[PDB]
DNA sequence: ATGACCATGATTACGAATTGC
DNA sequence: GCACGAATTAAGCAATTCGTAATCATGGTCAT
């Protein structure tokens, strides 16, 4: 903010997440698909009125959640 | 063209009528009859409502897909 | 105070876009005494053109002054 | 690499459908490359289960190579859409206008040359041979 | 391959920013700060005009990744 | 007698307003 | 219009459809 008020370009990666990844890994990343925990969810709620995503009025009767590992 | 013109007619009315998702029926819902610049599917939905009037069956509402003939 | 007839519509933008496209932003920002030339984009009436603001000099389009006063 | 892995898949399938032998040894097998001819000859006698182990390794290698291929393709195809968004970091209107106008001019120029050459070969005159073209295909 | 957070993969703009920064930092160079420009419409895809007639014998061609080329 | 004219339905154009990639 | 933030691009015809007009095809009863 201070340098933008002056008006000079502030070079470098503004988002620091990419800076973290670039700095602390550097070399080509090797990974395995058996360690990533990817989940698949599906819902089923019994209710007379059409389901309203924001109201969250009824209870939940059927939940399914699939895990990869 | 000739033989399919023949076959289509004897086909079931529940496999040949145009499939259209019906929405915003209310603004054209004038006395249960089609409104000004009423789409084909809204007009059909209102015709259904007048036809099922007095039958006590499930009506149609905004956002319900319908099959129009 | 830096004026002219229809200035923010044809003069200010053209001069600043040309100095940016020829000399670079580091010289385009030299207009203001404080080195801050921020471009506002909207002109929401039809969303057609873009206005400019040189922090330090008060742009005052004479066309608008006549149109209003 | 994916061409390589598919040709090894075909070779191992051939090995499994002709020739077999009892080999309880499971030596390490080179990855991301093609196996040597002498090696696949000495592992030709892998009955089916040992060959199946090789088949699964080859299949997973081919799958990873294919996914890398689609990765590269999506990146290349999305580059242009990236270079035209005002919130991109290297946005420059002259660049996008240059590439788009060059695409238009190039496709129309190729159409013109095609018309000229086809008229020359067929011996006819001013017949628009081009049927329909997009920005790239014609 | 681009060294970013996962969700960014649903955003091409970030996908390239990250890869360009990685490649550029790979030889100790510096990335310019993100500036500001106008949301502007320019010429786009161009499509020929076909005469609606019948084509009997016809060939076809295409350009391998025209824009990157 | 015999159309002839006024009155009564199709037919197509245009205008105005609404989505779709 | 009031800083601060996701950047999938709005708009062109595509295609629809209803109101109304212009116009046309034809009948009802009439001057004969």
């Amino acid at each position: 903010k201070r340098m933008e008020d002056i008006g000079l370009e502030a070079l470098g990666m503004n988002d620091f997440k990419l800076a973290y990844i670039s700095d602390t890994y550097g070399s080509e990343i090797v990974y395995d698909r058996k360690f990533v925990r990817v989940a698949n969810c599906d819902i089923e709620v019994t209710g007379d009125k059409f389901p309203d995503p924001m109201k969250a009025e009824y209870e939940i009767d059927a939940i399914t959640h699939y895990d990869s590992i | 063209y000739k033989n399919f013109e023949k076959e289509y007619r004897q086909l079931d009315y529940k496999v040949i009528a145009e499939v259209k998702t019906a929405n915003d029926i209310a603004k054209y819902d004038d006395k249960g009859w089609p409104g000004f610049k009423c789409p084909f599917h809204i007009r059909g939905v209102l015709t259904y409502r007048r036809a099922v009037s007095g039958l006590g069956v499930a009506p149609i509402l905004d956002g319900n897909k319908v099959m129009v003939l | 105070i830096f004026t002219g007839w229809n200035i923010e519509g044809f003069a200010v933008p053209y001069i600043m876009n040309r100095v940016k496209m020829i000399l670079g932003e580091r010289s385009m920002k030299r207009f203001s005494p404080i080195g801050r030339v921020k471009s506002k984009l909207i002109q929401n009436m039809y969303g057609s053109k873009e206005i400019y603001s040189i922090d330090g000099v008060s742009i005052l389009d004479y066309l608008d002054l006549y149109k209003k006063f | 690499k994916m061409f390589a892995e598919e040709m090894n898949a075909e070779a191992i399938k051939k090995i499994i459908m002709k020739g077999a032998g009892s080999c309880s040894t499971k030596p390490e097998v080179e990855r991301y490359v093609k196996f040597s001819d002498d090696f696949l000859n000495e592992l030709s006698n892998y009955t089916e289960s040992v060959l199946n182990s090789l088949i699964e390794e080859c299949e997973k290698a081919a799958t990873l190579a294919n996914t890398n291929q689609l990765n590269r393709k999506i990146l290349i195809n999305s580059l242009y859409g990236a270079l035209g968004n005002i919130h991109f970091r290297y946005y420059d209107l002259r660049n996008a206008t240059a590439i788009t106008i060059f695409g238009q001019v190039g496709i129309q120029w190729i159409a013109r040359k095609i018309n000229e050459y086809l008229n020359k070969v067929c011996g006819t005159n001013d017949e628009d041979f081009i049927a329909a073209g997009d920005t790239d295909s014609v | 391959y681009a060294k970013m957070p996962f969700s960014g993969v649903m955003s091409p703009i970030k996908t390239w920013d990250a890869i360009i920064f990685n490649s550029l930092k790979g030889e100790h160079k510096v990335i310019p700060q993100q500036g500001s420009h106008v949301k502007q419409s320019f010429p786009g895809a161009f499509v020929f005009e076909p005469k609606p007639i019948a084509r009997r014998y016809i060939m076809s061609f295409d350009l391998t990744s025209l824009y990157p080329s």
